């Protein structure tokens, strides 16, 4: 009930804050418009734990594969602040001692236009 | 005419067409010729793995399975 | 058309072993035969004719060299073979050999 | 003769970067900047040194090593291209995060033992099998590109076990190792 | 791999984007932005495809990129008509690409694909086609730049040099190597060689110019604790040899009288000393309207480390330590290039400007923009070996 | 693109880490074993100073002198900026406030075994405390 | 290449056991009893299939057609 789960993801691996709702999703976003999509069809979670002590984090078939590294310059307790309370109810939980280190990866393109183009007019007489 | 019509991939020509077909689903703006493109590029792909796996499957197989299990 | 030599090929025919008890005291030396070319006295005839076809690569092996006389093979008759080359799908080796 | 070298094995050469997020940071430091400052407060202060560039004044230099250090293997802030050389004797901090310096990767020591414990070769053991790799070291801060210029100031082991172990001293201060 | 990577990405731009809007009687702007550069190809007279490096090997071909840019054509002229017409990647040139770069057709390419292509998956890469030969760039070493050192050329009116190979970051202008020293003998006067004036000039007189009025002002600069005299007996020779020139204005002078063209007005010659100490000299602490604060710093730091070096209270550098170095990488080598050759085609694009102008007509920059100076002088250079230009090859 | 394909995508891996896991990309190497299900306010800590904002080095089994954490905002202009500390006395304590040090905060997304239930509870806003 | 025909030294065919050698490492066997389970006695022989490189297994990726 209370143990390591707090858990970093890249910039393309952003999951929303809250459950999926109907009432809060909507079509705004569209290889240039693929890597755009994949933001919300994407990113509920389920960390799966391994024999050999590694972690993979699922949000589809997709797989980004973990390892619970230690953390040294980030000391903090973590905790629930929910607008209620006097200013924000802090409830306690697990202290930021350790944090995963994890792989999750992107792709680019190719292109070809023309290089110069004709020459040597001549004006009439 | 002659490009169109004879199975094209095998041996070396489906590595440039790979690229070719990368190349086009980048210059496209358009989603639909992206995913089409993507569905083509997947399909090819796995036919060739196929192609190389298959040919590969003897005498390169077998030196493949002392290797992972020597280092 | 494979991927070694032409010489490379010829080379390694040269090294393989071939069956002699019988017959090598029989034979003249090729420098001492009447024949304007090559004899059945002065000497045994060869014959390599391997094309890859299939998909798997194909070991060229001993079992390849084809003898024209029963007695003077490759080291077969009674264990693996003597590897000569490996084609690919589509390369071939024809050639003919005179011991 | 002499003139024509080559590269070792694990040296790797500085691509370069920009000196400003490094600008940005000792900026909000207890520095002092270069044209707000009084002539008779350099005597008692340490001397900041980025790419060459005297930027600055430190009236504390071991916050700053310290600092610097733990960025530079936490891979945030400062890249780990980036050298960082402090010279006792004379106040002097000099960064580097320029291109064309030679450098090469050496495992960090505290205490006198090693960053790289055993779960790093368990990881890097069952590689490819999972996504671990050379840079998780890095990231890890168990490993450390060291730039010649900056090798000048490492105390440096050559075997793990056996110059970290308890004898007559010869240093007791090791910084680093040899892989 | 990474140094050319680094070229690619963050040198070619910021080359281009680096270089001045040129103008011309009504005048225009014509100012660069954005670049682009393309996988390799050969028939973009055939029909358009990749070019692959085997391919480039075989047929004694270059492989290579196009290149293009975003050109703004602005221009404005009586009765404030004004326009500014985008060409929209314009050709530029050709640049040869390293193989197995962040650039190749070779790139994140699997061992299946790389046997397909007929190319070995075993090449490291790191080496350019040029012809159907393979060329690699030999990591040539240079003394590093923006780091004071001290030695003894003790063959001359100097006991020792301090030296500064100041340079700022890629610029088109290059580096400057200043020297400060210390002169052998009244005795013991120090020097500064500043670059493009005729000879060398006592530190005191540059400080003078800096806008230092004050005796004391200065010291606090190369002094920084004034209760050992010990330094402070030391500065004394040139402290004193400097007694007749007190104001910014008659320090000007000094240093202004003695430029490569010393101005024949005593106002020209001003302007000129006060533009060699703002651009000139020490570029790496700034090239602004005032630095002359941190400039001031930067030099009393030279002139204080030659104290310390002639006191001797610190050891004299060593020129072959490789601390000391840095290595040209197939980035920095040709970096050093497209900077000249880029700067040549704004030679070009500025006499087809003025041809046709000058008749009145209008001007049009697709036939200013000669292709051959990018794609034949890195192709030039990278064939020959000679780092240059080809007329002033030796 | 489409939104029928995200609602359908999205619901379906709501439940596709919910079905039966028994072969991957590292199999046969490695098998999986069990699962780990999924506003937010972090006081960061020096560590040096080693904050007693919460006790992360001595992990305190009750509090010795506090019922619960009265920890308000440190200004009506700064409501992020939370007392961070488990105290309930007037007592002048020393226990560190969360200061506005966004300039490092940066990103840090905190979950938990809320009954194996798909949530969500990302950080807001990664304060620190300091030896003021 | 590809494995010799004969030990260069002595003479002996090897020409034959390179196939069987790693067939022997599909089995679990240290290299040592590789050769020795081939027959391979001398230190000249033993040579010849502890330091091939098989590199017509490269060269064979290479293909003319198909
Ligand atoms: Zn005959
Ligand atoms: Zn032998």
């Amino acid at each position: 009930g209370n143990d390591l789960y707090f858990v970093k993801l890249p910039n393309f691996l952003s999951v929303e804050p809250r459950p999926f709702d109907p009432q809060y999703y909507e079509d705004e976003f569209e290889e240039e418009g693929r890597t755009r999509l994949k933001l919300k069809v994407e990113n509920n979670a389920r960390i799966v734990k391994w024999s050999d002590g590694s972690m993979s984090l699922h949000l589809g078939n997709e797989v980004f594969d973990v390892y619970k590294a230690p953390l040294q310059g980030d000391h903090n307790h973590l905790f629930i602040r929910q607008g209620t309370g006097l200013q924000g109810q802090a409830v306690f939980k697990t202290k930021l001692t350790f944090r995963p280190h994890s792989t999750d990866s992107a792709t680019h393109r190719k292109m070809t236009l023309s290089l110069a183009d004709r020459c040597s007019k001549t004006q009439k007489i | 005419e002659k490009e169109r019509f004879r199975k094209a991939p095998p041996n070396y020509a489906m590595k440039k067409t790979q690229l070719l077909k990368e190349k086009a689903m980048a210059e496209d703006l358009g989603d639909q010729d992206k995913a089409k493109q993507i569905q083509d590029q997947l399909n090819e792909l796995e036919e060739r793995a196929e192609a190389l796996d298959r040919q590969r499957t003897k005498n390169i197989s077998a030196i493949s399975y002392i290797n992972q299990r020597n280092r | 058309s494979s991927v070694l030599h032409d010489e490379f090929i010829a080379h390694r025919l040269g090294l393989i072993p071939l069956t002699s008890d019988d017959i090598v005291d029989k034979l003249q030396y090729s420098r001492d035969c009447t024949c304007e070319e090559f004899c059945p006295e002065c000497s045994v005839e060869f014959t390599l004719d391997v094309r890859c076809n299939e998909d798997q690569t194909r070991h060229v092996t001993s079992r390849d060299l084809i003898s024209n006389s029963p007695r003077v093979i490759p080291v077969t008759s009674r264990q693996d073979d003597i590897l000569i080359v490996k084609l690919r799908k589509g390369q071939e080796l024809r050639l003919r050999a005179y011991a | 003769v002499g003139l024509v070298k080559n590269l070792a094995l694990m040296a790797y050469i500085s691509v370069g970067s920009q000196p400003s997020p490094i600008l940005e940071f000792l900026e909000e430091w207890s520095m002092e900047n270069l044209e707000e400052i009084s002539p008779a407060a350099i005597a008692d202060a340490t001397k900041i040194f980025v790419n060459g560039c005297w930027v600055g004044i430190h009236k504390d230099p071991e916050q700053l090593m310290n600092t610097l250090r733990k960025l530079r293997r936490q891979m945030d802030i400062i890249v780990s291209e980036v050298s960082m050389i402090r010279d006792i004797r004379e106040r002097e901090i000099r960064i580097y995060t320029d291109a064309g310096r030679i450098c090469r990767p050496l495992l960090i020591v505290e205490k006198q033992k090693l960053l790289l414990k055993k779960r790093h070769i368990d990881q890097l053991k069952e590689r490819e099998y999972n996504n671990y790799s050379w840079q998780d070291l890095v990231a890890s801060g168990v490993v450390e590109y060291i730039d010649t210029l900056e090798e000048e100031t490492v105390m440096l082991a050559m075997t793990p076990d056996d110059l970290q172990e308890k004898e007559v001293a010869y240093c007791s201060t090791y910084t680093h190792c040899e892989i | 791999l990474d140094s050319f990577d680094e070229f690619i990405q963050m040198s070619v731009q910021r080359i281009v984007e680096d270089a001045p809007p040129i103008d011309l009687p009504p005048r225009y702007l014509l100012k660069f932005e954005q670049i682009y550069l393309s996988k390799p190809t050969h028939w973009e007279d055939g029909a358009p495809s990749p070019m692959m490096p085997n391919e480039a090997r075989l047929r004694n071909l270059t492989y290579s990129a196009p290149l293009y840019v975003d050109i703004t054509k602005t221009v404005i002229k009586e009765g404030e008509e004004q326009l500014q017409t985008q060409h929209q990647k314009t050709f530029i040139g050709k640049i040869p690409i390293m193989l197995r770069s962040t650039y190749c057709l070779l790139n994140g390419l699997t061992d299946r694909d790389l046997c397909e292509l007929n190319e070995c998956p075993l090449d490291p890469g790191g080496y350019f086609i040029i012809n159907g030969s393979e060329k690699v760039l030999i990591a040539q070493e240079k003394m590093a730049t923006n780091t004071v050192y001290v030695f003894a050329k003790k063959d001359s009116k100097y006991a020792y040099t301090g030296e500064c190979r100041s340079c700022l970051e890629n610029s088109s202008r290059p580096t400057s190597t200043i020297w400060v020293s210390m002169l052998a003998r009244i005795g013991q006067r120090i020097v500064a060689t500043l670059p493009y004036i005729k000879q060398e000039v006592p530190i005191i007189i540059v400080f003078r110019a800096l806008g230092f009025v004050s005796d004391r002002d200065i010291l606090e600069h190369i002094i920084y604790d004034f209760e050992d005299p010990e330094m402070m007996e030391m500065v004394k020779p040139s402290l004193d040899e400097a007694f007749v020139i007190q104001e910014q204005n008659v320090a000007l002078n000094f240093i202004g009288s003695r430029g490569a063209k010393p101005g024949v007005t005593k106002e020209k010659r001003i302007k000129y000393a006060k533009e060699v100490l703002q651009k000139e000299m020490l570029p790496h602490v700034g090239v602004s309207d005032f630095c002359e604060t941190k400039k001031a710093y930067f030099l009393g730091y030279m002139v204080h480390r030659l104290l310390l070096a002639a006191l001797g209270r610190r050891e004299l550098d060593d020129r072959d330590h490789y601390g000391n170095k840095r290595l040209d990488l197939a980035g920095p080598l040709l970096a050093f290039l497209f900077r000249g050759m880029f700067k040549n085609l704004l030679k070009e694009v500025r006499i087809y400007a003025q041809k046709f102008i000058d008749r009145g007509k209008d001007f049009n920059l697709e036939l200013a923009i000669k292709t051959r100076i990018i794609s034949d002088g890195l192709k030039y250079s990278l064939a020959t070996g000679n780092w240059g230009d080809q007329k002033k090859a030796h | 693109k489409d939104r029928d394909s995200q609602i359908t995508a999205i619901e379906k891996t709501f439940e596709d880490a919910q079905k039966s896991i028994s072969q991957h990309y590292s199999k046969p190497r490695v098998t999986p074993v069990e699962v780990m299900p999924v506003s937010q306010a972090m006081i960061r800590g020096m560590m040096d100073e080693e904050g007693n904002q919460f006790v992360a080095y001595f992990l305190p089994v009750e509090e010795t002198l506090k019922k619960r954490k009265r920890d308000q905002e440190e200004e009506m202009d700064y409501a992020p900026d939370d007392v961070y500390d488990y105290k309930i006395a007037r007592e002048y304590n020393w226990n560190v406030k969360n200061k506005a040090s966004k300039g490092y905060e940066e990103n840090y997304f905190f979950i938990f075994r809320e009954g194996d239930g798909v949530y969500y509870n990302e950080l807001e806003t990664r304060v620190r405390l300091s030896k003021r | 290449m590809i494995i010799p025909v004969r030990c260069f030294t002595c003479g002996k065919i090897v020409g034959n056991k390179w196939e069987a050698y790693l067939g022997l490492l599909q089995a679990e066997y240290t290299e040592g009893d590789a050769l020795d389970a081939l027959g391979l006695k001398r230190y000249c022989c033993r040579r010849m299939l502890l330091a091939h490189v098989d590199l017509i297994e490269k060269l064979l990726n290479y293909a003319p057609l198909e």
